[PDB]
């Protein structure tokens, strides 16, 4: 899917397309990325 | 003890639990084959659909 | 609301009401206690976790036990109409 | 049976009832928080957070956020009728905020509602503070409801039904004055007068020190009822909703009783 | 971690009066005055505002990276 780069938290945004040697931010070169939120609509009971 | 269910209800208590999962994909270096994060279309060990 | 009747006789009466707590048990017996010819009146609940009540009149044999409890409800409704007519006027 | 009022201040409400049963007016203080109808938040749709409350922990917020459901009574469907489809029963608000570089706190006054006379009861409630790059998108709906089911939909804070004191002065004892935790005694000219006889909580303290210069009684036929209201419904309203629905569950079990006698 | 909307005990809102309360006392008045005239009477609500903490301005600098 997505992820974000991890470094200063909510860097930037890449993909599944960019194939490289090793995990590793296409920007920064942060070895550490996470994933985004599945943009769709979530129904949560305010109970 | 008794206590009071509205205050409760108001979120006096409330607790959060978190919980970890891990894994990692050998290199296996003993023979060359790899490990892989992919879905199991057809494998020996599926467990459903 | 769902009302079921457990024993039933000319002076006794045992009303078991699945929907309802101590707001209309506490205000029923009340009234039930002021109805002539009633000798015992009580409600109970049989488990907080649960919201139903039980009642029980007995009376004298002067009036029927059902007689009993629609005067009460009678005497109730009359005082609640009261309350709105005299906190409207305030 | 005449009913007196005592004080009227923002949101509360102070009545003296004359000949009232204690039945019925205990009946009244919990019905004016068990079955009276107000609006609050019930579902919340989340289409972006990055803030540092949860989802479930932003939707409890939003919920116990009290709304103005005063005009609400007369255009919308009471949690007894149908009310849990066909639209025309369930208002809409939406919160959609963002911060640029500096922290930025959220108040109730950034929820746009979809319907103008329903609104939060206050503007400067925080709801949730945003720390740079940080946004939130989510609209949440709103329905009547009765504070038996949950107590988001309580209309009051505090009800309170109290007997009515009787306090004479006997003696000239002047240790009365520093015990009554109320003050409800006062020395004037040095005897012991009596300012406000209401305000006596029948504590009996006073009997301790005094013991023959004051003597406490309670009226046998009048009590006190005493409303605070959160700011939704005017207090007059809650009681009358109040004993409206005591009305409507006499009639019922009335009609479903004598039918199949 | 940020002030509750009511007070637990009562139903009563006691959230919009933390960032008075909060700041009056920083310049140098006593917490009870300002608390009585805010319309803080019953000690559950004195103790709600009295007792809060406010960790969420430490936590906005650790925030999930979703
Ligand atoms: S001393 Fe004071 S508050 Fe009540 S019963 Fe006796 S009056
Ligand atoms: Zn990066
Ligand atoms: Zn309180």
């Amino acid at each position: 899917a997505k992820y974000r780069c991890g470094k200063c938290w909510k860097e930037l945004d890449d993909d599944q397309l960019k194939t490289l040697p090793g995990v590793r931010c296409p920007y920064c070169g942060y070895r550490i990325i996470y994933m985004v939120r599945k943009p769709t609509v979530k129904i949560v009971k305010a109970i | 003890i008794i206590m009071n269910k509205s205050s409760i209800e108001r979120g006096m208590y409330r607790s959060t639990f978190f919980r970890l999962y891990s894994t990692e994909e050998v290199k296996y270096p003993g023979g060359q084959e790899d490990k892989i994060i992919t879905p199991e279309a057809g494998v020996k060990g599926y467990k459903g659909k | 609301m769902e009302i079921k009747v457990i024993k039933e006789e000319q002076n006794y009466l045992e009303l078991q009401i699945d929907g309802e707590e101590h707001t209309i048990g506490n205000l029923l017996k009340g009234m039930l206690l002021k109805v002539p010819g009633v000798k015992f009146a009580a409600y109970s609940l049989p488990h907080p976790l649960i919201t139903s009540i039980t009642i029980k009149i007995l009376t004298d044999g002067s009036i029927s036990a059902r007689e009993a409890l629609i005067k009460a409800i009678e005497l109730a409704e009359n005082y609640a109409n009261l309350f709105i007519d005299e906190v409207k006027k305030i | 049976m005449p009913i007196s009022l005592i004080e009227r201040n923002g949101l509360r409400l102070r009545l003296v009832l004359e000949n009232y049963p204690l039945e019925f007016v205990n009946s009244i203080r919990r019905a004016s928080i068990l079955y009276v109808p107000v609006m609050a938040v019930d579902e919340v749709y989340f289409i972006e957070n990055n803030s540092p409350l949860y989802d479930e922990i932003l939707a409890h917020r939003l919920a116990l956020v009290p709304f103005v459901s005063d005009e609400a009574l007369e255009h919308y469907r009471p949690p007894e009728e149908c009310a849990e489809n066909c639209d025309g029963c369930y208002n809409r608000v939406y919160l959609d905020v963002e911060a640029k570089d500096q922290p930025l706190m959220i108040y109730s006054r950034d929820l746009k509602s979809e319907d103008q006379m329903i609104t939060p009861v206050s503007g400067a409630i925080p709801i949730v503070l945003l720390g740079s790059k940080q946004k939130i998108s989510l609209e949440a709906r709103l329905r009547l409801g009765y504070g038996k089911e949950h107590i988001k939909y309580s209309p009051v804070s505090v009800s309170i039904v109290r007997y009515y004191p009787k306090v004479t002065v006997l003696g000239n004892c002047e240790k009365a004055v520093e015990v009554c935790p109320e003050g409800v005694f006062a020395m004037e000219n040095n005897k012991l007068v009596v300012k406000n006889e209401l305000s006596c909580i029948l504590c009996e303290e006073c009997l301790k020190y005094c013991a023959g210069s004051v003597s406490i009684e309670s009226v046998e036929n009048k009590f006190i009822l005493e409303i605070e209201s959160v700011g939704s419904l005017k207090p007059e309203r809650i009681l009358i909703e109040a004993s409206k629905s005591l009305l409507r569950k006499l009639s019922e079990l009335k009609s479903k009783l004598e039918a199949g006698k | 971690m940020i002030i509750p909307i009511r007070c637990f005990t009562c139903g009563a809102v006691v959230a919009d009066k933390w960032e008075p309360f909060s700041n009056r006392v920083m310049g140098g008045e006593d917490p009870e005055k300002v608390l009585t005239e805010l319309g803080v009477n019953r000690y559950c609500c004195r103790r709600m505002l009295l007792s809060h903490v406010n960790i969420i301005r430490e936590i906005i600098h650790y925030t999930r990276p979703i």
